[PDB]
């Protein structure tokens, strides 16, 4: 395949992939929770 | 009810107009016809992807259609009078739709795209202003890519048919435009190239003087950002 | 705050984030698809020119930046560089065959000038509803 050597004659177009993967990770780093540990602890119900 | 029942005879008449101009530019029955073919197909055929996403005939969405009228034609009239030109140029109908679409095939989908790129941030927004930026964005961006689909396919196909070439004889329904309507064509056509030949020598003068206006736009920048002061904020309207 | 006002006060500064995001998306895009740096600038740069624009038509008739006024500055985005893109996707393309820099532009203006008054009066005819709105609803319909 070509796909490759598509992007060596258009640094820019590459340039631009990679950045745009960038900038959007940045955005979401503040919209996820923060915790020590996934969804593992199992939901309990007390009745007093 | 009743501003429901108005913002979809706004969407019809804004249709009449969009429609109005685009018989006055091309003139010809042949070819006005292909732009209006992508009114309803992009339109009607937006409502599918709204079931999709769960949206609303609400009035902001409905609204959208409406500003959604004269932008859907845009890439179906940039095909028509291309391939309309190739033909003045000697082409044949087929030969000029092929020629026409190596050159507008770009920019077609590069509007797309970059109208597409606008209206992508407004999808991931919340709350109040975040649902009504959604209606619109959401509505103009599928009407906008069906547009844009319809016109790299349907509009070529159909330009190659019924598009003739130059000094052809005219149809029972042209000769019929000709004399009801050529009397505004021919005064139009005519200011239209005296307005055109003064604004080239007006670019080629404002050509030489780069410095003046790139001066002068540094006043307006600093304008635009001024008048986002000037003009209190608010958040919805009140209404009667 | 409640009702309304309490949505009013929640709400953060949703133009200062969408704003320069989308335009920071379409400049991505117009320098991945035609191979510059600079080339999008060329585009990029009418779009501080429609706010400045749109923003003169609300402050004549006093009007004040809601949400439909906010709405018609993002399609207005979107369409100032549409008209940018026809003038510069053709003047690359002539400087490409060989013509000058100022030969380019000029001819590339020349051929362009009639699909960009079509659709800039397209959709202008397209607003002529929204302005001479009347019946319910024509307070946010003339806003927009």
């Amino acid at each position: 395949m070509d796909f490759s050597r598509f992007f060596i004659d258009r640094p820019i177009f590459a340039a631009v992939l990679s950045i745009l993967i960038f900038i959007t990770g940045l955005i979401a780093i503040p919209l996820l929770p923060v915790s020590e540990y996934p969804d593992v602890v199992p939901p309990s119900v007390q009745v007093r | 009810r009743d501003s429901i029942r108005a913002v979809v005879q706004t969407l019809l008449e804004a249709v009449v107009l969009v429609v109005l101009v685009v018989i006055l530019f091309l003139q010809t029955w042949r070819a006005s016809i292909i732009p209006l073919i992508a009114v309803p197909v992009s339109v009607v055929g937006t409502f599918s992807i709204l079931y999709l996403l769960g949206f609303s005939l609400n009035t902001l969405s409905l609204f959208g259609l409406v500003l959604a009228i004269g932008i859907v034609v845009d890439d179906a009239i940039v095909v028509v009078e291309n391939v309309e030109r190739n033909i003045e140029e000697g082409l044949a109908p087929l030969a000029a739709a092929h020629q026409a679409m190596r050159e507008v095939s770009g920019p077609i989908i590069a509007i797309a795209l970059v109208l597409c790129a606008v209206f992508v941030p407004m999808a991931f927004l919340s709350g109040v202003t975040g649902q009504f930026y959604k209606q619109f964005a959401v509505t103009i961006a599928i009407s906008t890519v069906i547009s844009a689909i319809n016109s790299l396919t349907l509009s070529p196909a159909l330009a190659a048919l019924l598009l003739k070439p130059h000094g052809a004889k005219k149809d029972l329904p042209t000769r019929l435009i000709d004399r009801l309507f050529g009397w505004i064509f021919r005064p139009f056509n005519r200011f239209f190239l005296r307005s055109s030949n003064g604004y080239q020598g007006l670019v080629s003068k404002t050509l030489g003087r780069r410095g003046a206006v790139f001066a002068v736009y540094l006043l307006l920048l600093c304008a635009a950002g001024v008048m986002f002061k000037v003009v209190p904020g608010g958040f919805i309207p009140t209404q009667d | 705050w409640t009702d309304l006002s309490f949505q009013q006060a929640t709400q953060g500064n949703t133009a200062l984030i969408v704003f320069p995001v989308a335009v920071l998306l379409a400049f991505l895009v117009l320098a991945a698809l035609y191979e510059s740096w600079t080339l999008p600038l060329a585009v990029i740069l009418i779009v501080p020119m429609t706010m400045l624009s749109a923003l003169f038509g609300v402050w004549l008739t006093g009007g004040d930046n809601n949400v439909f006024v906010q709405v018609g500055l993002v399609v207005l985005m979107g369409l100032a560089c549409k008209n940018a893109i026809l003038i510069v996707e053709f003047a690359r393309e002539l400087e490409i065959q060989g013509k000058g820099i100022m030969e380019a532009a000029l001819e590339a203006c020349r051929l362009r000038l009639r699909p960009i008054v079509m659709t800039s009066i397209a959709f202008i005819a397209g607003t002529i509803p929204l302005i001479l709105g009347h019946g319910a609803g024509a307070e946010v319909r003339g806003v927009t």
